[PDB]
RNA sequence: GCUUGACUGCGAGCGUGACGGCGCGAGCAGGUGCGAAAGCAGGUCAUAGUGAUCCGGUGGUUCUGAAUGGAAGGGCCAUC
RNA sequence: UGAGCCUUGAUGGAAGUGUGGACGCCAGUCUGCAUGGCUUUAAUGUUUGAUGUUCUAACGUUGACCCGUAAUCCGGGUUGCGGACAGUGUCUGGUGGGUAGUUUGACUGGGGCGGUCU
RNA sequence: GUUUAUUAAAAACACAGCACUGUGCAAACACGAAAGUGGACGUAUACGGUGUGACGCCUGCCCGGUGCCGGAAGGUUAAUU
RNA sequence: UUUUGUAUAAUGGGUCAGCGACUUAUAUUCUGUAGCAAGGUUAACCGAAUAGGGGAGCCGAAGGGAAACCGAGUCUUAACUGGGCGUUAAGUUGCAGGGUAUAGACCCGAAACCCGGUGAUCUAGCCAUGGGCAGGUUGAAGGUUGGGUAACACUAACUGGAGGACCGAACCGACUAAUGUUGAAAAAUUAGCGGAUGACUUGUGGCUGGGGGUGAAAGGCCAAUCAAACCGGGAGAUAGCU
RNA sequence: AGGGUGACAGCCCCGUACACAAAAAUGCACAUGCUGUGAGCUCGAUGAGUAGGGCGGGACACGUGGUAUCCUGUCUGAAUA
RNA sequence: UAAGGUGAUAUGAACCGUUAUAACCGGCGAUUUCCGAAUGGGGAAACCCAGUGUGUUUCGACACACUAUCAUUAACUGAAUCCAUAGGUUAAUGAGGCGAACCGGGGGAACUGAAACAUCUAAGUACCCCGAGGAAAAGAAAUCAACCGAGAUUCCCCCAG
């Protein structure tokens, strides 16, 4: 569960980095709260074009 | 029923075995939980009775796919 | 007094057991001790001092080695 | 607050005024304070345990209100409470006549008790 | 008062009274793989369990054993790593 | 029949008739017999279907050694004067029979264990809704009025009508006896007996299920069955016993 | 073949061998109509919470045994010609 | 197809037929009360009661038809919440129940054997359950082989107790 960010956020905030977050942190808060999204190897290209 | 809506995991029967190998019937049943999942693609939460792994699948494949299944298969949800 | 025959491989022929087994044994081969030598010694004057098989340990062993080389595992010999 | 690599520690403008500490068997008129032609003595960034506080966002709610709905079921919703606990799955040490399956020798001047068993 | 319908009606069981003990409520506890239900539309003057058995006068010593309650030290100790 | 031994007063049989217990299949070995012979024979299958085809294969002609391997020898040991097992006699396939193996394996018989069902029309307890208790006693609290107290206390009458209270029918029980015991009855009859406004008794209907129910507790009751109900099943359980 | 007929029937009866028969409805084959369906060439693509592993069981003749292999309740988790 | 028929116990009555509408046999139709999956609601099976539609030169009350549930699809409707969902009505399809074995799947005993008994056996048997077909299942190598080769699955005989 690496995911890519969206806004700032915690000791990793950056509007679009590849972090390595704990899954529960990921698929219970950030994504449902729209602060990140999974890095599904398709996603590692849209925020790897900027 | 204790069936994982994602994997179809259900209880399975096996044995106990003592140090003397006495067999006593028993069941392994799955690590169910039931969990509010955000879809966004429907602006709603859906509670699936899900196994861990069921979760780990949803993590990987991603919800909507999994939801294509279930619906593809007829699961209520 | 000197010593390691309480030796290794074998064993004509016998005794004794329902059987598993146990016992006695000259002699042959190799190597050894004591004796000047003929000789004697394969434990103790003899008859009690004991535990099948299985499972497993150890040492040895080119005997076996699931395509082939090895290895695991097995066998055999010794022993627990 | 345990512990590695990066990091805040060390290694294969001269000389003047010169004063506590050094695991220093058993106390260096020597160095710095303003000025002068790829580590133990411990601590900033981390990947990682133990404990304690705080938070909400999984999870609980056999509080309250709302709708389905004239419904003490269920669900959805709002909210208060609880909160990474509780509970559950797999694994695991303890306990476990609550429950189950069984064992508990033979001889013998009946059997038991005694004695005996090579 | 109750009991062995059909060889035992009693000194047995029950009883009110007594004591210990559990239980803060989503109670302990019981039926139940579970949902749930009883306990109770009760809440410690309540409820379960256990022993004793109206009343009167009373109920002494022993915690070494077994059990239970308490015990943030230390020794030994599972999966795991 | 069983026994050391039975007229035995030890078993079994009232009598007759019918039925009633060593089978079947597949393996293996021996005997007989048949075929062929250092060879014998095919299995499935094909099939002009008991033929014919099919020799996959099985047995035998070589043994010894754990084995590699060697071979009329081989193993043992450094090696046998040796020793162990072998070298000399024929095998094989049918058919009939004797044994054995696997099967219910000669026939009948348990007490039980497991599985799925059917039972609270009896009885136990509980839930709901309806019914019953002739007649006669006792006289609790309370009340009233006099007496009595400073007022209460207290006291006498009268009134009142309490109780798992009293005597006693219906009703509910079941202490004694006799009768009955192939009964009138698989628990009653007769004479006595207990309770009889209560933890009473009763009609209807409901709920609880088998290691489960229910139990004022006897292991009681759960349909004349109870230290684990009944029906069907595993099932021909197993029976070193009769 | 067989049955029947007053007892045992090739020739009494009903059959049997043999040869024939379908107005209608149907099984089965083909042949087409209608519906639904896709064929073909070029260039591509090649099955991840999976394989494997840890724990627990189960399957493989194989009882964990030196035990390959298969399945998975549980926690994990690749390479990609 | 036909000279005889109106099933049997089963006579009798009254009939019907003989050259083709007697009977009898076959194909296809028609009718087909009530209960039963039972399906309009209920229910002590074969009974009680409805809503709505139809129906009467005697247009009342009765008779008939339809109205179960679930699934899929559509349409129309439509909360908390405006969107949107859940919810609700209608409609079209299909399902439901029964049935001998064979078949695949979810569960799964004990007696018994071991001369006792735990491992082991009985045995993945008996039994319960779900599902399907005319057969089921299995199947087009991440299979064997052993350096030579074979070439999906299934069944039979060997290999071999
Ligand atoms: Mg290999
Ligand atoms: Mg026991
Ligand atoms: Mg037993
Ligand atoms: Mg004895
Ligand atoms: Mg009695
Ligand atoms: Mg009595
Ligand atoms: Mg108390
Ligand atoms: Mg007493
Ligand atoms: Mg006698
Ligand atoms: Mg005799
Ligand atoms: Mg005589
Ligand atoms: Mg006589
Ligand atoms: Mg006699
Ligand atoms: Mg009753
Ligand atoms: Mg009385
Ligand atoms: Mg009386
Ligand atoms: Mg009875
Ligand atoms: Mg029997
Ligand atoms: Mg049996
Ligand atoms: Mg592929
Ligand atoms: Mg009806
Ligand atoms: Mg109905
Ligand atoms: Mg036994
Ligand atoms: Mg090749």
């Amino acid at each position: 569960m690496q995911v890519i960010l969206l806004d700032k956020v915690a000791n990793l905030g950056s509007l679009g980095d590849q972090v390595n977050v704990k899954a529960g942190y990921a698929r219970n808060f950030l994504v449902p709260q729209g602060k990140a999204v999974p890095a599904t190897k398709k996603n590692i290209e849209f925020f790897e074009a900027r | 029923s204790r069936v994982c809506q994602v994997t179809g995991k259900r209880p399975v029967t096996g044995n106990n075995r003592s140090h003397a190998l006495n067999a006593t019937k028993r069941r392994f049943l799955p690590n169910l939980h039931s969990h509010r999942f955000w879809v966004e693609s429907e602006k709603r939460f859906v509670t699936l009775r899900v196994s861990a792994k069921g979760m780990r699948v949803i993590d990987k494949k991603g919800i909507d796919t999994v939801l294509a299944e279930l619906r593809a298969r007829g699961e209520k949800y």
